[PDB]
DNA sequence: ATCGATGTATATATCTGACACGTGCCTGGAGACTAGGGAGTAATCCCCTTGGCGGTTAAAACGCGGGGGACAGCGCGTACGTGCGTTTAAGCGGTGCTAGAGCTGTCTACGACCAATTGAGCGGCCTCGGCACCGGGATTCTGAT
DNA sequence: ATCAGAATCCCGGTGCCGAGGCCGCTCAATTGGTCGTAGACAGCTCTAGCACCGCTTAAACGCACGTACGCGCTGTCCCCCGCGTTTTAACCGCCAAGGGGATTACTCCCTAGTCTCCAGGCACGTGTCAGATATATACATCGAT
């Protein structure tokens, strides 16, 4: 056994500066979401559009992330919850969780 | 006609000063602009641009690099408080967040 | 199967380390698609009435950053 | 078009041994972009608070001195100060 | 002109999982 | 004249003129105006509309600001349009 | 003078109701609301102008600056007023 | 004799609607706020300025303390605390609460 | 003089707010964020009337004050 | 099961100052007409996106065990709500003062506008070295032993 | 304590492609000069904020008490995480077609601009009624009967 391996992965997340999701399943994402309401056909989307995307959609997350780890930790658990989440997204505010 | 030289010169800046009082003058901001306006924004643009800058270089110096990348900019706007606070809700692309630890640790 | 089950697992797990999270629960796989769902479907309306108001059957990165702009989440590196 | 080319003079005064990748160039861009958007619209802002259609000096001082919090503000008034009066020498 | 008849939702904000 | 040449109640002249005057553009059209006074007419209509509903939920015939502040908390769309004002007088909703 | 928009918000109050009112205090808060609302409208429709190298407001840049301001489905009704009393308007 | 008042002091307060903390002492701190910027001299304020900026002063306190008790609340107990308090600052955001 | 907002003012407006136990640490801590706050929003107020050439702190650089801030507050400005 | 006084709701009257309407005056909106350029439009081009295929290869999916983490209960203790009496400074009202907002009048220095000129900046072209990758070795902890 | 097993650190080698410097072109900044007008400035006046005084009284303060509440501990149970194996599909590399962005040129209608006229909208005044408020009554009620 390698016990308590993950600190150092987080610390490895913490110095890379990479994209973490992959880039087929969000760009299908954005071509079905695309397609899904603007009523037309065929619309194209640039290079740079689709990476600067995921890049502002993963520093969404990420912030998201460590604002609910800290009112978890505050609340005296470890383990992240989804009703902290959905807590957090109000307590933010209209522009900043929404 | 006498020589003509740059604003920027008898400013002693080196932000151009022809640039910006043009586009102060496509801004829409108002009808008229005064002369010493583009004069002032060419000085506080250049400041806050050294000011950045200066961390910059010390913590490219400090990762033993020569050449600035954008993750330095992302280390060096965290730093500074003021910058933090100016630049609150700004995302930096390929900037990864500021390396932090828990407050429980491991022994 | 669903294109948005393909946010792996793995890939909000490690958006999660990232994040600094050390232990994570199962709902958590299926509540963070939906916001990233939510928030990106906000930005996407913008993106292409963007578009829509001029003369463009394609999306670019400018109308991507015009929305985050108007947002209030700016981001840096595409306004050239 | 770009500021790149006065981002890299200005790298150079501060540092002559320090380079510079291109997509730091861009993001410095759009900073500058950011900056003077902020800065001029809160001076039209406020110019056209007092009924006056032009923008002076005093207008982008006070303009600065709202936007720039801490030590900061100080520092941008001493550099504009400065250069306007330094200006009057043509 | 017909005159929108409102509900509430559960979560407070207009966007609904579902 | 030619005022209420589109049926509505808001002026066209004001709105024009605070167009060309808030120097938003160089130039300015002139369905731009007749769309501003419609939008500005539906949407302070809905909100009187609902301040009125409250008032007579209260028995009162005098909108009071604590009234608008209900109509505006009270739908779902308002409190996103004015999540970054507030109103003064205006109390906290009944929990 | 003083520039106000008092008779605009009493005229479509009696409309919509032949018996209210509307008080002081609630009167300044109505003026206040729309002009902000406009100027919200307007620095919109400017920067939507300027990013498209267009010198000229039309009935193109006011709506797609109320529909990408205005959420929900009060902008598909706002959209419909817009066109049908410009439509009004030019039908002369 | 009147037991058990909290219930009927929150009913009365999210009914009524003036201005709950005095006019002279908030009248006085904003003068002492005010006299460390006008270079010496005193500044004279208006009667609706003050009023005005009591009523956002509350309104922004009465913000904040409604969603610190949303994250005490969530903690699982009915006291707040100071700390959840300082907490809330940084969670709605750097600018918003600091 | 910051010892006028008593105590029951304070517990008034976690009343209001909804707050039913208040625990003895917060008039203290309630100060210093109130402080902080009027500090500021009177500030960016007295820098926009040294920008005006009157010396008096009129209701209309304090909404404007306010407007930049975030927070645009109705009745007063106009 | 009746009476008192403590708290709760409503019905009445009463009075007031805030509302609504009326008048009178005027400055901004409308009407008519012009000249010019911003924009609509059509044709063309070529970059950039889409689309499809093969071949790898890390990465995702799946299963399993175990431990550590959430959670319920309980007991201990303590800190804040409640009541009572005492006290203070906020508040009403009222009066006087003047600093300073705010308006008007004047005049000029500043900024728009235009024509001519040129070099600073942009497009492109190149070439090389800082940095990424990799591979071997050197050191340094750490859980398994 | 004792160990190899990872893990980190460093280090020479290659390499490659993106950074940085250079060259040529050109259009936007600069210079000079004229025109007009927003704004600087000064003076004058009349509101409104400031200061004070004195009386009222409702709110604040303090203090004792009690009991509801934080929190530490324990014990149980379970739900993720690590690890190995299996299996997918994202990624890279390639070319090929064309759609549409982007450019250029042409024309014309629309909108700014000016003058001239007048009425919708401003300020002011003043009568009146919705609502705030005081008091009475009805109602739940809790302590004494």
């Amino acid at each position: 056994r390698r016990r308590q391996g993950w600190l150092k992965e987080i610390r490895k997340l913490q110095k890379s500066t990479h994209l973490l999701i992959r880039k087929l399943p969000f760009s299908r994402l954005a071509r079905e979401i695309c397609v899904k309401f603007t009523r037309g056909v065929d619309f194209n989307w640039q290079a740079q559009a689709l990476l600067a995307l995921q890049e502002a959609a993963e520093a969404f997350l990420v912030h998201l992330f460590e604002d609910a780890y800290l009112l978890t930790l505050h609340a005296g658990r470890v383990t992240l919850f989804p009703k902290d989440v959905q807590l957090a997204r109000r307590i933010r505010g209209l522009e900043e969780g929404l | 006609r006498a020589k003509a030289k740059s604003r920027s010169s008898r400013a002693g800046l080196q932000f151009p000063v022809g640039r910006v009082h043009r586009l102060l003058r496509k801004g829409n901001y108002a009808e008229r602009v005064g002369a010493g306006a583009p004069v002032y924004m060419a000085a506080v643009l250049e400041y806050l641009t050294a000011e950045i800058l200066e961390l910059a270089g010390n913590a490219a110096r400090d990762n033993k690099k020569t050449r600035i990348i954008p993750r330095h900019l992302q280390l060096a706007i965290r730093n500074d408080e003021e910058l933090n606070k100016l630049l609150g809700k700004v995302t930096i692309a390929q900037g990864g967040v500021l390396p932090n630890i828990q407050a429980v640790l491991l022994p | 199967r669903d294109n948005i089950q393909g946010i792996t697992k793995p890939a909000i797990r490690r958006l999660a380390r990232r994040g600094g999270v050390k232990r994570i629960s199962g709902l958590i796989y299926e509540e963070t698609r939906g916001v990233l769902k939510v928030f990106l479907e906000n930005v996407i309306r913008d993106a292409v009435t963007y578009t829509e108001h001029a003369k463009r059957k394609t999306v670019t990165a400018m109308d991507v950053v015009y929305a985050l702009k108007r947002q209030g989440r700016t981001l840096y590196g595409f306004g050239g | 078009e770009s500021y790149s080319v006065y981002v890299y003079k200005v790298l150079k005064q501060v540092h002559p041994d320090t380079g510079i990748s291109s997509k730091a160039m861009g993001i410095m861009n759009s900073f500058v972009n950011d900056i003077f958007e902020r800065i001029a619209g809160e001076a039209s802002r406020l110019a056209h608070y007092n009924k006056r259609s032009t923008i002076t000096s005093r207008e982008i001082q006070t303009a600065v001195r709202l936007l720039l919090p801490g030590e900061l503000a100080k520092h941008a008034v001493s550099e504009g100060t400065k250069a306007v009066t330094k200006y009057t020498s043509s | 002109k017909s005159r929108r008849i409102s509900r509430r939702p559960s979560d407070w904000w207009v966007v609904k999982s579902e």
